[PDB]
Order: C-alpha cells, then sequence, then structure tokens
C-alpha cells in the first residue's frame, strides 16, 4: 500500500540542443472506410440476424 | 473576547447534532450561525488538528442534509449562505487533507468529502484534474466513483451559461443520471447535494429529445415525460413546462418543439424553484438525522 | 588575494567565476570560504561597496554581497544544508535584472540561464524528499516560480538589428515557469503566463523563436489546454509540436524522447476527435508494448465495444492519471465508440437489408452486447466508473445525445420506441465522418499565434 500523490516527472521536456519538409502525413486518411474481418463486427451481424428472424 | 477550546466545539457539535437537528426546518438560521461561528473558532485558533477536521466534516453532513429539508419544506431561507458556508467548509476540509498528506498523515474520511467536493462544481474540470492526482485508495472509493460517473453523466456539449467553454463528446446520460439517482448504493448526503441539478439536467435532457423529434411529431405525453426526468407528479411537468414555455395540449401532453430557449437559464425571470425527489425523501424519512451526520470514522 | 580579483571580475562583468555549481569553480570557491571564514557578515559587506569599480547600485552590491555570503558559508557536502544560501542569492541575482538598463544585464542573463537550471533541478530533488527533509510540498519550486514570475513581469518590448537580453530568454523563462507549475500539482496558473506572452515579446513572429523552445512551448500549451478539456486545441498544438520535431533533422536522444512525450498526448487526442495515426513514422519514438496497447484501444474504439474502452482505461488507469489523460477519455471516447457501434448496425440494417426504421428493442440488444454487464447485472462485486456510467437500457438517450452531437442522422419517436433514417444505399448521408462533423461544432484558435 502507499499514499503517495501520483505525477509523472517524466513528461518534463529535456534539454534543448538547438543552439521546411515539414509536409509527413501521420494520421490514417480513411480508417472509416476501410473495412475487415472482425469477430464483434459478425456478432452484432449474427444478432441482428437472430432478431430479424425472431420478428416475422 | 476569548476562544473556545477545540474539545469544547466538539462537545457544541454534539449537542447539535444530538439534540437540535430535530427542530431543523424552521430553525434553520441558528444552527447555520453556530456552524459558522464553531467553524471560525478553529481558525482564529490556528488549529488544523483531527477536531477541527471532524468538526467541519459534520457540519458539511449537516449542510448537505439542511439543502434536502429546507427545499421540500416551505420555509423561507437563503440557497446561496448555505451553499457558501458549504464551499468554505469543503475548501479549508481538502487544504487540511493536503497538509496532513504531504505531513506524512492520513485522514479516514477524506474520500467522502473529495467526492462532496466534486459534487458541488459539477462542470468545472480543475475537480477532475485534481482527483486524478490522489492516492489510488482514494480515486478508487465507492463515493468517488459515484461522484465521478455522476460527472460524466451530467455533462452537455450544448451546456450553455456565460462563460462556460463548451467541451466535445460530452455524454448528456439524463436517463442514467435519474436511474443512479434511484439507487441503493448511492449515499442519501449525496443525493442531496445532485439534486440542486434536476432543473438544468432536465431542461436539457428536453431540448436535446426535442431536437429529435421530426416537425409536425405529435406532443409527448406527461407519463412518458415524467418517466424521463423522474418527476414528482403532473404539478411538477406542469409548472415545468409554464416556466420554459412548453405548450401543454389537452392537459395530457406537452408539445416540445415549442421548447425555444438559447439556455437554461431565462434572462428576464428569476431561476425556478429548486426541487427533490420522492425516493431520497422516502429514504430520509426511514433514518435519523443523527446516523446521517455521524456517519463517518472517528478523528 | 582571491576575494578582490572576484571582486574585480565581477565588478568589470566577467562573471566567469560567479556560479553555484561546485562541478567548475570548486576550488575557487574552497579558497575563499576561509579568507572569507575570517572576516564578519556584517565587515564583509561594506567590503563589496568600498571596493573599486562597483557600479552604484545598491542591488549589484547587495547581489555580490550575497555570493560571497554564499562562499563563506557554503557546505560542499550537502546541498540542502546550504540551501537558504543558494536561493537568498538567486533571488538577488534575478532581481538584479529587473530594471532594463540594470548594470552589466546583457553579461548577466546568461549567468541567471545556467544557475537557473541548477536551482530548478536541486528545488525539484529536493520537494520530492519533502517527506523526509520535513519540508512542505512544493516549497522550493513554488518560491523559484514566484521569483521567475516576477522576473516575467520586468519584461516589456519597449537602431532596431539587435533585440535585448531579456526579450531573447522570454521564451525560455515562460517554458521554464509553466514547466514548473505542471511540477507544482496546480498548472492552472499558466494561462497568466500564456496570455500575457505576446504583449511581453519584441518579436513579430512566433517562428523567429528557436524551433526547441516553440516545440515545448506547444506542448505545454496543448497540455493546459486538455487539462480544461478543450480537446481540438490541444490537438492542434500537439499535432503542431510533432510536425515540428519531425522536420528537425538533428537525431539525439532528447529529440526522439521528446517526440515520445508529445505522441503520448497527441494519440489520445486525436482518437477523441476520431483521428487515428499510421503507426510507421512514429514508430522510431514508441515501443512495441506502447503501439500494441493504444492499438488494441484503437480496436476496440474502431468496431464500436464499449466493454473493451472500459476494461482498457482501467488497465491503464494508474498510469493514465499520472497524465489526466483518465477522466477526458473515459468521458469522451464512448460516443466515438458508440457512433461506430450504431454505424455498424445501421449498415448492415438499412442500406444493406433496406430498413429505414430500427426498433428500440435491436438497439437495446446490441447495446448489451457492447457494453456488458452493468454494477447492477449478476456477478458484480462494485460500483465502479467502468460499469456505471453506461446502460443497455438507455437506447434513446444515446441516440438523442448522437444525433444533437451530429454524428447521426436520424428522428426518434418515444411512443413507436423506434429510431427512423434516410432510406439510403450511403452510409455517410446518414452517418457522416466523425472527425469534420466533431471539428464543425467545436473550431480551434488560430494555428501559429503570431
Amino acid at each position: 500500500e502507499i499514499n503517495k500523490k501520483s505525477l509523472e516527472e517524466d513528461d518534463e521536456f529535456e534539454d534543448f540542443p538547438i543552439d521546411a519538409v515539414t509536409q509527413t502525413n501521420i494520421w490514417e486518411e480513411n480508417w472509416d472506410d476501410v473495412e475487415v474481418d472482425d469477430d464483434f463486427t459478425n456478432e452484432l451481424k449474427a444478432e441482428l440476424d437472430r432478431y430479424k428472424r425472431e420478428n416475422q | 473576547s476569548d476562544v473556545r477550546p477545540p474539545h469544547i466545539l466538539v462537545k457544541t457539535l454534539d449537542y447539535i447534532v444530538d439534540n437540535l437537528l430535530t427542530t431543523l426546518p424552521e430553525s434553520e438560521g441558528f444552527l447555520w450561525d453556530r456552524m459558522r461561528s464553531i467553524r471560525q473558532d478553529f481558525t482564529y485558533q490556528n488549529y488544523s488538528g483531527p477536531e477541527a477536521v471532524d468538526c467541519n466534516e459534520r457540519i458539511v453532513r449537516i449542510h448537505l442534509l439542511i439543502l434536502h429539508i429546507m427545499v421540500k419544506s416551505n420555509v423561507e431561507f437563503s440557497l446561496q449562505q448555505e451553499l457558501e458556508q458549504l464551499h468554505k467548509s469543503l475548501i479549508t476540509l481538502s487544504e487540511i487533507y493536503d497538509d496532513v498528506r504531504s505531513s506524512g498523515g492520513t485522514c479516514p474520511n477524506e474520500a467522502e468529502f473529495r467526492a462532496y467536493a466534486l459534487l458541488s462544481k459539477i462542470r468545472d474540470p480543475q475537480y477532475d484534474e485534481n482527483i486524478q492526482r490522489l492516492p489510488k485508495h482514494i480515486f478508487q472509493d465507492k463515493l468517488v466513483q459515484m461522484a465521478l460517473c455522476f460527472r460524466r453523466v451530467i455533462s452537455n456539449s450544448a451546456y450553455t451559461e456565460r462563460g462556460f467553454v463548451k467541451t466535445e463528446n460530452c455524454l448528456n446520460f439524463y436517463a442514467r443520471f435519474f436511474q443512479l439517482m434511484q439507487s441503493p448504493s448511492l449515499p442519501l448526503l449525496m443525493g442531496f447535494f445532485l439534486q440542486m441539478h434536476l432543473t438544468d439536467i432536465r431542461f436539457y435532457a428536453l431540448r436535446a429529445l426535442s431536437h429529435t423529434l421530426n416537425k409536425k411529431h405529435k406532443p409527448i405525453p406527461f407519463i412518458y415525460l415524467e418517466n424521463m426526468l423522474l418527476f414528482n407528479n403532473r404539478q411538477e411537468i406542469i409548472e415545468f413546462c409554464n416556466y420554459y414555455s412548453i405548450e401543454i395540449i389537452n392537459g395530457d401532453a406537452a408539445d416540445l418543439k415549442t421548447l425555444q430557449h438559447y439556455s437554461h437559464k431565462l434572462s428576464e425571470t428569476q431561476p425556478l424553484k429548486k426541487t427533490y425527489l420522492t425516493c431520497l425523501e422516502r429514504r430520509l424519512q426511514k433514518t435519523t438525522y443523527k446516523g446521517l451526520i455521524n456517519g463517518g470514522e472517528d478523528n | 588575494d582571491m576575494a578582490n580579483q572576484l571582486l574585480d571580475e565581477l565588478a568589470h562583468g566577467n562573471f566567469s567565476h560567479l556560479t553555484l555549481n561546485l562541478s567548475q569553480n570548486g576550488r575557487e570557491i574552497a579558497i575563499l570560504q576561509k579568507q572569507l571564514t575570517g572576516f564578519d557578515d556584517k565587515q564583509l559587506e561594506t567590503f563589496v561597496e568600498q571596493h573599486p569599480a562597483m557600479p552604484n547600485d545598491t542591488r549589484f552590491k547587495i547581489m555580490c554581497t550575497s555570493f560571497l555570503n554564499y562562499a563563506r558559508d557554503v557546505d560542499p557536502w550537502s546541498a540542502w544544508s546550504s540551501s537558504d544560501l543558494i536561493f537568498e542569492f538567486y533571488q538577488c541575482l534575478i532581481n538584479c535584472l529587473i530594471n532594463d538598463n540594470a548594470p552589466h544585464i546583457e553579461m548577466l542573463i546568461p549567468v541567471a540561464t545556467r544557475e537557473t537550471e541548477f536551482i530548478i533541478n536541486l528545488a525539484g530533488k529536493l520537494d520530492s524528499f519533502h517527506l523526509q527533509l520535513h519540508t512542505r510540498s512544493h516549497q522550493f519550486l513554488s518560491h523559484i516560480s514566484s521569483i521567475l514570475s516576477r522576473l516575467f513581469n520586468s519584461i516589456k518590448p519597449p537602431s532596431s538589428t539587435n533585440i535585448p537580453g531579456k526579450q531573447r530568454i522570454l521564451l525560455y523563462l515562460v517554458n521554464k515557469l509553466n514547466n514548473i507549475y505542471f511540477r507544482i500539482e496546480s498548472p492552472q496558473l499558466c494561462s497568466n503566463i500564456f496570455k500575457n506572452f505576446q504583449p511581453k515579446s519584441m518579436l513579430a513572429h512566433f517562428n523567429e523563436y528557436q524551433l526547441d523552445q516553440q516545440i515545448e512551448y506547444r506542448y505545454l500549451l496543448g497540455r493546459y489546454y486538455l487539462l480544461n478539456s478543450q480537446v481540438h486545441n490541444a490537438f492542434v498544438q500537439f499535432n503542431e509540436a510533432f510536425q515540428s520535431l519531425l522536420n528537425l533533422p538533428l537525431t539525439n536522444q532528447a529529440i526522439t524522447r521528446n517526440g515520445t512525450r508529445i505522441l503520448n498526448y497527441m494519440i489520445p487526442t486525436g482518437l477523441i476527435l476520431g483521428k487515428m495515426v499510421k503507426w510507421g513514422p512514429l514508430r522510431p519514438f514508441l515501443s512495441q508494448e506502447t503501439i500494441d496497447n493504444w492499438s488494441v484501444l484503437y480496436k476496440h474504439v474502431r468496431y464500436g465495444n464499449i466493454q473493451g474502452v472500459s476494461l482498457w482505461l482501467r488497465q491503464n488507469e494508474r498510469h493514465l492519471c499520472a497524465r489526466q489523460l483518465l477522466i477526458v477519455l473515459l468521458e469522451k471516447l464512448p460516443m466515438v465508440t458508440y457512433r461506430n457501434l450504431i454505424k455498424t448496425v445501421i449498415k448492415s440494417w438499412t442500406t444493406e437489408w433496406g430498413q429505414n426504421k430500427l426498433p428500440y428493442s435491436l438497439i437495446e440488444r446490441v447495446l448489451q452486447l457492447s457494453i456488458g454487464p452493468t454494477f447492477e447485472d449478476p456477478g458484480a462485486q462494485e460500483i465502479t466508473i467502468y460499469n456505471g456510467i453506461h446502460s443497455p437500457k438507455n437506447v434513446e438517450n444515446v441516440l438523442v445525445t448522437l444525433i444533437n452531437l451530429g454524428l447521426l442522422r436520424a428522428n426518434c419517436f418515444p411512443q413507436l420506441q423506434l429510431c427512423v433514417v434516410k432510406k439510403t444505399t450511403m452510409i455517410q448521408e446518414i452517418v457522416p465522418p466523425v472527425n469534420e462533423r466533431i471539428t464543425k461544432m467545436f473550431p480551434a484558435h488560430s494555428h501559429v499565434l503570431w
């Protein structure tokens, strides 16, 4: 057990040694568009199917 | 002239808690004064010992109780001063807690009043910044946890008020709020404290709901809305609709498309009177004031 | 004689041996104390005054006398045992820079910056062991911050070729001060420094300041914004800072580490805004563990699994708390998640099967699957921020907030107990791209302040 406060010392920037090709993309343009097989999704779809079947 | 030592302060508070809470609806001013005096006499001595902690804690509890007792009653009282004293006691409590901690010491009821603290400025983010800093054992306490739940559930991205910066992706979970309020797991004082937001919660719930309805949608029945906003009875929904200029059709339903207000705060009217929830009243009636106020560990 | 030699050096403004750091200049200090030791504390001060070539300034003299005191009393064996001397001196030093036309300011500023780094480190160290030293929490760093804040106040803009020394160090001071503020439990006080920054700066554009200082500044500002749940505002800053860091060709370890530090906050912030990160570019600054972690979270959000997000936040609770990331995520992620969950349902249900209206019961079941057991449900042993907030039963509410947030285009009918959507084949018509919507609803300030 311990009663110490929570804070991150490491977060503080290290020392400055200093004394425009900045066009780099780091974000996925279209996560949303991309479709891939997944267990959860299929589970959902399964449930949808069940519901549909149950009410006819 | 002179200043009462801690022990007789504690004794006085004991008297109050043991004998005088029964007389509360009417004897509020008196008690308010006494409690304030007790609080002051401590700071005049520059005394932050366990007695001070205890006394302020119990005082905070009392204020929480009084809020409910008063709101329910037709007796005259100032809300702002009650809240004010509440706030003061809370801040002094916080600082004491901090001091004790930095000195390698512990307060047994800190979690509870950390929670209460969390409930006082429900939309103020600094209270979230703060609470994340406290030790695991405090952060993971049932009370702080529930407090946090409430804070999340209450957040709205649409909350409009002068000097308030709206933030993204807020839940606005009125449903869960009312569900939590009805839980047997919710400590009563907390509920009392939370009741202060019923009107705004309800307003934004109603507006949000309205925004989703199609033009020419039929008005919503009273029963539904009463359930949605856990109104006590028809009178409340009537009064509520009246206040916010929501047209009432057939005395059975409210046409929500008529709800046209920038904010929950009306510019040319004084705020709708505070209210309460029946369940919490009923719960109150099944316990003792003394029990509620003394419901903590010893210092 | 050492004393007079020093006093000469100082008088003339060389300041080669005017330092607290005993790595360098330790020997001189060792020598001075003894010459100094015989001398009374009171006697020495006049001594300083009586010395020739001494500027006619009370502060400068006070500072010199202070330093002498330090040299005389300092205990090398312990920085703590001689903290008073150190801090008093530092104080004196700093308030020798208040007056803009003070003696030797230009040759004094560089001394102040070097000593500052030393005194901050010391203060920090001391505070960390406050319990053991029986000192107040953040007692020293606080004092430092006060001093530096006074200094910050003293700064004002009023040939046009060369900037005054104070002006050159202004940005450096800002970042130092703010870092201290975050180091102390209360970082709100930053706001005062931020808003007063521009007014104090001579320089036309922000670009004119050193790049590293820029990046740190943006980092801090972003963190500050995030502390206030102003997500977008924080995001822009983070992203700007990391880009600036990237384009910096030099690859020192410090660089990469700082990069990581930024990434820590940027990754989360983006996710709230519905922005995802291509890992390749970030591979150099992040361990595989990190990537994998953030990845599992990404999956959770993407495929609309609330319980997942909850359990994830839970596993990483403490660390997250350490950065003030727990609450904001806890609050702000669920809607993006809900969006995806519903979007998935809608696409299959309407676009694929041409069903225009979905009954609440359906969404109820789906929500059950996504949310998992609630504290009220069997097998629960506790009420928590992971089983308290989200419930399957509140279908309408989630629909409502989704709609109001502008992440879903639909109409609900409480009496019918079904939601209605636009009969279409294109899903993006009914569930627009999240980031654009969110940002639309919550725009950011100017990207570059100047």
